[PDB]
């Protein structure tokens, strides 16, 4: 299933070089992971911890932080930012 | 466990 | 240009 | 098209948490990029430069270094490491 990011999420994907306006969910996740690593928003020590306050990513989530283990939260963020 | 290891569990 | 930007040009 | 990594390339993909023995080429590229970032094998200053000597990745390539701009070289490395 192709999904269609809303504009802010699209800006995030473009910032790591994604070149399309539709992607699979797997691809959206891949690009989001590239973005988090690029911006080093994860804790070097315990690398599931992400701090995203005042980042574009924090605006998408509406939260200052999350753990990568919070799969419901992450999937829900993504869906809130898709044109379904 | 690296970030990528945790992140890949989402898919 | 970040690593990810260069790398994504492979696909 | 699904591709089937040979053992050393499979070890590299497993090291970032890939959980399968077949993937698309796009996926192989995604995981390889995750590996390079994780191991910080790229130059912080000019981020297309990768130094991989004495790393698993250098053994796959058979070279100590490459630029991400060398698409023929990178694709050829991958194919040399697939069960076709």
């Amino acid at each position: 299933t192709l999904v269609r990011p809303k504009p802010l999420l699209l800006k995030l994907l473009k910032s790591v070089g994604a070149q399309k306006d539709t992607y699979t969910m797997k691809e959206v996740l891949f690009y989001l992971g590239q973005y988090i690593m690029t911006k080093r928003l994860y804790d070097e020590k315990q690398q599931h911890i992400v701090y995203c306050s005042n980042d574009l990513l924090g605006d998408l989530f509406g939260v200052p932080s999350f753990s990568v283990k919070e799969h419901r939260k992450i999937y829900t963020m993504i869906y809130r930012n898709l044109v379904v | 466990t690296s970030f990528a290891e945790y992140w890949n569990l989402l898919s």
